[PDB]
C-alpha cells in the first residue's frame, strides 16, 4: 500500500537527522530506499504543487513576518540554517518561471520579484549581515501585496494549469483520494476511489 | 474526447450512440461547410490543441490523424472516420494516398509508425513504450493487464485500416526502414500468452512476488480482450497477405508462423479451448467467417505446405473413422457427441476454404469417395435396430442434429 505510508514519510522526511555510526548510516540507507520506492511516478508531487498553487501569495509572505523574527534579536549564535530559508520562497515566491505555476501567481512574481530584489537582493548574504529595527519594511510591502489581490481568482484555470487541464490516461497518472486507508479492523481493498477531475470553479 | 471517455460504459445507457449522432451531426456541418473552414481565421482554441493564431481545418485533420492510435476503441474508429471523410475536403483534392505520400515524404515513415505505436498522443507510450508485457511496473492487476491488449488492438487496428485501403504500403510502413514494435507484440502475443489462461498471463512468481487470488468473472473479463486480439491478428494477416503480393517476406518477420497455425488449428477444432466463451452468438458467428477467409488467403500464398501439414494432424481421415462410431445413440457419453460434432464443424469450415480434399482425400480411387460413403453407411444403419435384439434406437434434438 504505497500511499498511505507515502504522505507520513512526505510530512516527516522533511525534519531528519542521522548519526555517524554503521547503525546512523544503515538508517539513512533504509531511507534512501524507502524514498527511491516511494517517489516513483511523480504524481503525487505534481498534485502537492498544484494544491500549493492554490494558497494566497500575500499569507506566505505574512508567515515570513513570523519566521524570521524569531531570528531577529537574541540569536548569540545566528547560524547557517536560514539558507534553506530563501531557496524554500524562490523555488515558490521568486521564481519566474516553476512547475505548476498558474497566471495568479505569474502576476505576483511579475509585480514583486524585482521589488523585494531591490529591496534586500542576495537575501541569504544581508539577512544575517543586518540585524536591527530596520526589518519596518515589511509594513511597506505588505500593504502593497494587500492592496494588489484584487479580485479572487476565481477559476481553476487562473489558479493551476493542472488541476484544470488534468486527464487521467492509461499506464500512467493513477491518483487516488487522500484518507480512506482507515487501517481498522479490516484490511482494505485499494478499490478506493481515485482521482479523475476537478471542478472549474473555486 | 467525451467519446474516450465513454469507454468504461455499458451498452444499456445509450452514451456511445448520443455521442456518435452528436459527431455524425458535426461531420456534416463541416462538410456542408468546407469552403469557408479551409481559410486561416481566427477561431477558438480547443483543449489539447498546441497554441496559436490562426485555426485551419488541416490542423483539425492533422490532430486526428496523430488522435488516430487512440487505445479507446469508438474513439479510434470515429477519428479514422473523420480522417477518411475530412481528407478529401482539404484546398487540394488529393486522396488520401497521395496525401500521406507528401505527408510521409516531408517527415519519413518514423512519423506514421509514432502515430500508429504511440498508444495516443503527447507523451510516448503504446507498444513502442512496452512491447511485451515484460517492461511493465508494480503488483499487477486486472484492471492494469488489460491495457496492453487495448494498445495491442488500437495498433492492429490502425495498421490493418491503413494497409487495406490502398493508403499506405506494407513494405513501406512495416519494413526494414525503422523499429516498427508491431512483429514484436504479435509474436509475443500468439506464442507466449495465446492458447494460455490468466496464471499464464501473470506469468510464474515474477517481480511481483505475491501469488494473491483470482475473481471467476475476472477470468472472463481477461479472456474477452485475449480473444478480441486473435481474431485482429487473423484479419490482419489475411489483409497483408490479399493486399501485398511481396507480403510473404515481411509475414516471414513474424518469426511465429507456426504458432499463427497452432492457434488457427486449435480456433478450429475446439474455440472454447482457447476461451472463447459460449453465450454470445455475436462473437462466435464471425469466428468461421474470418477463419475461412484466413485460408483463403494463406491458400494463395507460399504457405500451403506448412498449413496443409499442420492441419493434418488435428483433422486426419483415420480419426474420424475411428471416432464416428463409439457407442452412439447412446443416453450417456455426450462427449464423443460433442467432439463428433466439433470435428464435423471443422469438415464444414474446410470445406468453405476448399481444401476439404486435401486434408481427407480419397483413398480408393474407384469414383467413389472413401470417408463420404463410410459416413453415409454408418448414418444409413445406425438408426437401425441392429442385430436381433429388438431394440429401436431413440433420437433426440441433438442426435439428429448430429446424425
Amino acid at each position: 500500500y504505497p500511499q498511505a505510508i507515502v504522505y507520513p514519510f512526505i510530512i516527516s522526511s522533511e525534519s531528519y537527522s542521522f548519526k555517524d555510526t554503521s547503525t546512523g548510516h544503515k538508517n539513512k540507507e533504509f531511507v534512501a530506499r524507502i524514498k527511491s520506492k516511494l517517489d516513483q511516478g511523480g504524481v503525487i508531487q505534481d498534485f502537492i504543487n498544484a494544491l500549493d498553487q492554490l494558497s494566497n501569495p500575500e499569507l506566505l509572505f505574512k508567515d515570513w513576518s513570523n519566521d524570521v523574527r524569531a531570528e531577529l534579536a537574541k540569536t548569540p549564535v545566528n547560524k547557517k540554517n536560514i539558507e534553506k530559508m530563501y531557496e524554500r520562497m524562490y523555488a515558490a515566491l521568486g521564481d519566474p518561471k516553476a512547475p505548476g505555476l498558474g497566471a495568479f501567481r505569474r502576476k505576483f512574481i511579475q509585480t514583486f520579484g524585482k521589488e523585494f530584489d531591490k529591496h534586500f537582493g542576495k537575501g541569504g548574504s544581508k539577512l544575517l549581515r543586518m540585524k536591527l529595527s530596520d526589518f519596518n519594511d515589511i509594513t511597506n510591502m505588505l500593504l502593497l501585496k494587500m492592496n494588489k489581490d484584487s479580485k479572487p481568482p476565481g477559476n481553476l484555470k487562473e489558479c493551476s494549469p493542472w488541476m484544470s487541464d488534468f486527464k487521467v490516461e492509461f499506464l500512467r497518472n493513477e491518483l487516488e483520494i487522500p484518507g480512506q486507508y482507515d487501517g481498522r479492523g479490516k484490511p482494505l481493498p485499494e478499490y478506493h476511489v481515485r482521482i479523475a477531475g476537478f471542478d472549474e470553479r473555486v | 474526447e467525451s467519446l474516450a471517455l465513454a469507454h468504461a460504459d455499458e451498452k444499456s445507457l445509450g452514451t456511445i450512440q448520443q455521442c456518435c449522432d452528436a459527431i455524425d451531426h458535426l461531420c456534416r456541418i463541416i462538410e456542408k461547410k468546407h469552403v469557408s473552414l479551409n481559410k486561416a481565421k481566427k477561431r477558438r482554441l480547443p483543449r489539447g490543441f498546441p497554441p496559436s493564431a490562426s485555426l485551419c481545418l488541416l490542423d483539425l485533420v492533422k490532430w486526428l490523424l496523430a488522435h488516430c492510435g487512440r487505445p479507446q476503441t469508438e474513439c479510434r474508429h470515429k477519428s479514422i472516420e473523420l480522417f477518411y471523410k475530412f481528407v478529401p475536403l482539404l484546398p487540394g483534392n488529393r486522396s488520401p494516398n497521395l496525401w500521406l505520400k507528401d505527408v510521409l515524404k516531408e517527415e519519413g515513415v518514423s512519423f506514421l509508425i509514432n502515430t500508429f505505436e504511440g498508444g495516443g498522443c503527447g507523451q510516448p507510450s503504446g507498444i513502442l513504450a512496452q512491447p511485451t508485457l515484460l517492461y511493465l511496473r508494480g503488483p499487477f492487476s486486472l484492471q492494469a493487464t488489460l491495457c496492453w491488449l487495448d494498445l495491442l488492438l488500437a495498433a492492429l487496428e490502425c495498421y490493418n485500416t491503413f494497409i487495406g485501403e490502398r493508403t499506405v504500403g506494407a513494405l513501406q510502413v512495416l519494413g526494414t526502414e525503422a523499429q516498427s514494435s508491431l512483429l514484436k507484440a504479435v509474436a509475443f502475443f500468439l506464442e507466449s500468452i495465446a492458447m494460455h489462461d490468466i496464471i499464464a498471463a501473470e506469468k510464474c512468481f515474477g517481480t511481483g512476488a505475491a501469488g494473491n487470488r483470482t475473481s471467476p468473472q475476472e477470468g472472463e473479463r481477461y479472456n474477452y480482450s485475449k480473444c478480441t486480439v486473435v481474431v485482429r491478428i487473423m484479419e490482419f494477416t489475411t489483409t497483408l497477405l490479399n493486399t501485398s503480393p511481396e507480403g510473404w517476406k515481411l509475414l516471414k518477420k513474424d518469426l511465429c508462423n507456426t504458432h499463427l497455425m497452432r492457434v488457427l488449428v486449435q480456433t478450429l477444432c475446439e474455440p472454447a479451448s482457447i476461451g472463447f466463451n459460449i453465450g454470445d452468438v455475436q462473437v462466435m458467428a464471425h469466428l468461421p467467417d474470418v477463419c475461412v477467409n484466413l485460408m483463403k488467403a494463406l491458400k494463395m500464398s507460399p504457405y500451403k505446405d506448412i498449413l496443409e501439414t499442420h492441419l493434418r494432424e488435428k483433422i486426419t481421415a483415420q480419426s474420424i473413422e475411428e471416432l464416428c462410431a463409439v457407442n452412439l445413440y447412446g443416453p450417456d457419453a455426450q462427449v464423443d457427441r460433442s467432439r463428433l460434432a466439433a470435428v464435423v464443424s471443422a469438415c464444414k469450415q474446410l470445406h468453405r476454404a476448399g481444401l476439404l480434399h486435401n486434408i481427407l482425400p480419397s483413398q480408393s480411387t474407384d469414383l467413389h469417395h472413401s470417408v463420404g460413403t463410410e459416413l453415409l453407411s454408418l448414418v444409413y444403419k445406425g438408426i437401425a435396430p441392429g442385430d436381433e435384439r429388438q431394440c429401436l434406437p431413440s433420437l433426440d434434438l441433438s442426435c439428429k442434429q448430429l446424425a
